[PDB]
């Protein structure tokens, strides 16, 4: 692979039928959830990650703009994934911090359930990067 | 990479069900997380989302479509289908297969489409076409023509004068009735110099019902 | 039930903007405008997405906008390559989509014509036949855009009407023809027929009685 940037989208549970804020943002965002993802172990390879340098830190927060330019009580869950010839690493290690080497990665279709401020991203970010296949 | 054939009849009876199939090739159909529609265009008029449905399987139809329509997919061989219902010469149009994206900067639009195939709705077995001439008169150039009405199906030629006579000659695209049946005009402008004097002859031509008619055309 | 202009001319090098009229509900609802360029007899293309946003390999001079709930897609710097006809499609409520009826846009190569009306009333031979048609020619104009509405007496008309899109001639012009079909009763019923085209604000009118 090579560490790329590519165009995401979201996924939600949400209810189509309903009023609470960006349940009403994601219904006309966001597509349906699976609910079962793929997690594939990488098996003996370390990769360096770096939550500093991650454009999932950039769109985000670009989604969170529309999000309340709408907007005007209980947040649900969105996912981030990537279309095909794409694909997320994700690190495993415990006493990761955010950045350096990390050898328990792990490959995800989307990121997991996010309550809703890049700060905020990035307390649950920092295990996520990009690759292209 | 990512195109999409769209496959079906051209031509179905009142009242019947349509079905088409649109088969993906790059490319993924059930793999991503686009949606998989259904557009028709009234070439004019013109254009009209019918439905799509979600790799997923989530269905969502247009409201106007009072049950008349269910749309499906073959995650296995990378196609899906619409069935439009008990169809009307109104549902007469071209259908586009299409891909529509959730991916932030293309939501809520269509990035792919299909090249479109033409689908028309008619009871009519083949009938061959009344011939009606378009006079001119005084009522410099004068202008007449052959009104090629109520035929099926298409094509049909028409020709002036054994084809000697080509220029300032054009023959009109087919135009289908309610009822079902073609129709369509031929028609050349002239010295009118020469209307008691030029004789002129279109000559239609429609093989389907193996039928040849030369109308005369003159004045008053 | 979105609205834009049937036709929308310039000539190369100039800059050519194109509207798009929606309710509260559809445009000025939604960020979700979308713009579809269709060469004929191709797959249309998407070159404007999200109201302003042009995808990969869409070049610079096409961009979009909306002001309240008009919509709007301009051109700057034409070439021969834009002249097609272009469409805007907006996101409208839980799951549907609305479009608009088109626009002809045509990068003017010569000198603009305006349409010849002749309007052929029903021939002996189709009368003593039991049936009647009225034919709208309409021929020499330029750009190839028109729109025609029929009148019995002065009162408009839909009912039994067709009508070509319209088709080069020999001298790379255009022309089209409308039609409308009727029994001999309806033809010497009323006064006067009126077949009229729209041709770019102008709006020409011929006239037969029986």
């Amino acid at each position: 692979w090579k560490d790329a940037d590519t165009t995401l989208f979201c996924a939600s549970d949400a209810k189509a039928h309903e009023t609470e804020c960006h349940n009403v943002w994601a219904t006309h965002a966001c597509v349906p959830t699976d609910p079962n993802p793929q997690e594939i172990h990488l098996e003996n390879v370390t990769e360096n990650f770096n939550m500093w340098k991650n454009n999932m830190v950039e769109q985000m927060q670009e989604d969170v703009i529309s999000l309340w330019d709408q907007c005007l009580f209980d947040p649900i869950p969105i996912h981030y994934c990537t279309p095909a010839g794409y694909v997320i690493l994700k690190c495993n290690d415990k006493n990761f911090n955010g950045t350096g080497p990390c050898k328990n990665v792990s490959s995800v279709q989307c990121t997991h359930g996010i309550k809703p401020i890049k700060d905020n991203w990035r307390s649950e970010l920092y295990k996520y990067k990009v690759v292209q296949i | 990479q990512v195109q999409l054939q769209e496959s079906g009849p051209g031509l179905v009876k009142p009242s019947q069900t349509l079905s088409l199939s649109c088969t993906v090739s790059g490319g993924s159909s059930s793999s991503g997380a686009h949606y998989w529609s259904w557009i028709r265009q009234y070439p004019g008029k013109g254009l009209e989302w019918i439905g799509y449905i979600h790799y997923s399987g989530n269905t969502y139809y247009n409201p106007s479509l009072k049950s008349r329509i269910t749309i499906s997919q073959h995650t296995s061989e990378n196609q899906f289908s619409l069935k439009l219902n008990s169809v009307t010469v109104a549902d007469t149009a071209v259908y586009y297969c299409a891909r529509g994206t959730r991916l932030r900067t293309l939501r809520n639009a269509f990035d792919i489409w299909g090249q479109g195939t033409m689908v028309t709705v008619s009871s009519a077995s083949t009938k061959g076409p009344s011939v009606f001439p378009l006079a001119p008169s005084s009522k410099g150039t004068a202008a007449l023509g052959c009104l090629v009405k109520d035929y099926f199906p298409e094509p049909v030629t028409v020709s002036w004068n054994s084809g000697a006579l080509t220029s300032g000659v054009h023959t009109f695209p087919a135009v289908l009735q309610s009822s079902g049946l073609y129709s369509l005009s031929s028609v050349v402008t002239v010295p009118s110099s020469s209307l008691g004097t030029q004789t002129y002859i279109c000559n239609v031509n429609h093989k389907p019902s193996n039928t040849k008619v030369d109308k005369r055309v003159e004045p008053k | 039930v979105l609205t834009q202009p049937p036709s929308a001319s310039g000539s190369p090098g100039q800059s050519v903007t194109i509207s798009c009229t929606g309710t509260s509900s559809d445009v000025g609802g939604y960020n979700y405008v979308s713009w579809y360029q269709h060469h004929p007899g191709k797959a249309p293309k998407l070159i404007i997405s999200e109201v302003n946003n042009r995808p990969s390999g869409v070049p610079d001079r096409f961009s979009g906008s909306k002001s309240g709930n008009t919509a709007s897609l301009t051109v700057s710097g034409l070439q021969a390559e834009d002249e097609a006809e272009y469409y805007c499609s907006s996101y409208t409520d839980i799951h549907n989509f609305v479009f608009g009826g088109g626009t002809k846009l045509t990068v003017l190569g010569q000198p603009k014509a305006a349409p010849s009306v002749t309007l052929f009333p029903p021939s002996s031979e189709e009368l003593q036949a039991n049936k009647a048609t009225l034919v709208c020619l309409i021929s020499d104009f330029y750009p190839g855009a028109v729109t025609v509405a029929w009148k019995a007496d002065s009162s408009p008309v839909k009912a039994g009407v067709e009508t070509t899109t319209p088709s080069k001639q020999s001298n790379n012009k255009y022309a089209a023809s409308s039609y409308l079909s009727l029994t001999p009763e309806q033809w010497k019923s009323h006064r006067s027929y009126s077949c009229q085209v729209t041709h770019e604000g102008s709006t020409v009118e011929k006239t037969v009685a029986p």
